[PDB]
C-alpha cells in the first residue's frame, strides 16, 4: 500500500497572497 | 526589493523543466540567503524542495523576505523564451504583483523583458527532519534515468535493495521480471562515472516508477545523482546544482 508524505512529516498550512 | 542576476541562465531553465510536470503551483521563498521552494504534488506521494544559494548568483539582493505564489507552467513558458547563454535577472518590487524576468544576450543587442503575474496559493507545507539513513548510493544521473525508464516498461513499482557491494533494482509486471544489478565501482577514476555505496544497514524498499520518472527530468542539472534510503521512510533523490544548491525529491514508499 502506497503511503503519503504526510504519513511521515507534519503538515502546516500556508497562505500566499499574490 | 528582490534582485538576482545569473550569468548561467540555463540553470533556471533546467530547474523549471525539472519541476513543471510534477508541480503546477509553488511558493518561492526569497530571503538574503537565497531561494527555497518546497512543494508536494497533488497526490501528496512525493515532495520537492529546491535550494539556490545567494552566493551562486552573480549579484543578489533581498531587502524583504518574500513569498511569491507562482504558476510553474507559466514560469516555464517564460523561461523557454530564454537561450541557454542568456544572463537572466529576476526582480520584484517590494509590493510586486508580478515577478520580472529579464534575459540578456551576449551581444548587448537583444534584451527580453517578461513580466509574470503571481498568484494566491493555499499551500500545504511540510516539516522535513534531518535524520540519518541506513543507505546512500551515489551514481551517474544518466544511468539512474535509464534504469527507471527501462524498468517502468516491466512493471509499475521498483524494488531497490542496498547492499555493501552494490545496488539492485527490480520490477514486476504481467510479462515477467527484471533485475538490474550495479556493483560498487572497484577501480575509481572519475567521480561521476562511478557507483559508490556507503551503508550501515541493508535496505529494501518499494517505490512507484511513475514518480521517479518525473524526478529524472532533473538529470541535466548534474552528472551524478544521490539516493538516500532508510527503512519504511521516504526516499530522497538528490541532484547537486554545482556550487549553488540542490534539488531534493522525496518519495513515499509502498508500505
Amino acid at each position: 500500500r502506497q503511503t503519503s508524505m504526510t504519513d511521515f512529516y507534519h503538515s502546516k498550512r500556508r497562505l500566499i497572497f499574490s | 526589493m528582490f534582485e538576482a542576476r545569473l550569468v548561467q541562465g540555463s540553470i533556471l531553465k533546467k530547474v523549471l523543466e525539472a519541476l513543471k510536470d510534477l508541480i503546477n503551483e509553488a511558493c518561492w521563498d526569497i530571503s538574503s540567503s537565497g531561494v527555497n521552494l518546497q512543494s508536494m504534488d497533488s497526490s501528496h506521494v512525493s515532495l520537492v524542495q529546491l535550494t539556490l544559494r545567494s552566493e551562486g548568483f552573480d549579484t543578489y539582493r533581498c531587502d524583504r523576505n518574500l513569498a511569491m505564489g507562482v504558476n510553474l507552467t507559466s514560469m516555464s513558458k517564460i523561461l523557454k523564451c530564454a537561450g541557454n547563454e542568456d544572463i537572466i535577472t529576476l526582480r520584484a518590487e517590494d509590493n510586486a504583483d508580478t515577478l520580472a524576468l529579464v534575459f540578456e544576450a551576449p551581444n548587448q543587442e537583444k534584451v527580453s523583458d517578461y513580466e509574470m503575474k503571481l498568484m494566491d496559493l493555499d499551500v500545504e507545507q511540510l516539516g522535513i527532519p534531518e535524520q540519518e539513513y541506513s543507505c546512500v548510493v551515489k551514481m551517474p544521473s544518466g544511468e539512474f534515468a535509464r534504469i527507471c525508464r527501462d524498468l517502468s516498461h516491466i512493471g509499475d513499482a521498483v524494488v531497490i535493495s542496498c547492499a555493501k557491494d552494490g545496488v539492485k533494482f527490480s520490477a514486476s509486471g504481467e510479462l515477467g521480471n527484471g533485475n538490474i544489478k550495479l556493483s560498487q565501482t572497484s577501480n575509481v577514476d572519475k567521480e561521476e562515472e562511478a557507483v559508490t555505496i556507503e551503508m550501515n544497514e541493508p535496505v529494501q524498499l518499494t517505490f512507484a516508477l511513475r514518480y521517479l520518472n518525473f524526478f529524472t527530468k532533473a538529470t541535466p542539472l548534474s552528472s551524478t545523482v544521490t539516493l538516500i534510503m532508510s527503512a519504511d521512510v521516504p526516499l530522497v533523490v538528490e541532484y547537486k546544482i554545482a556550487d549553488m544548491g540542490h534539488l531534493k525529491y522525496y518519495l513515499a514508499p509502498k508500505i
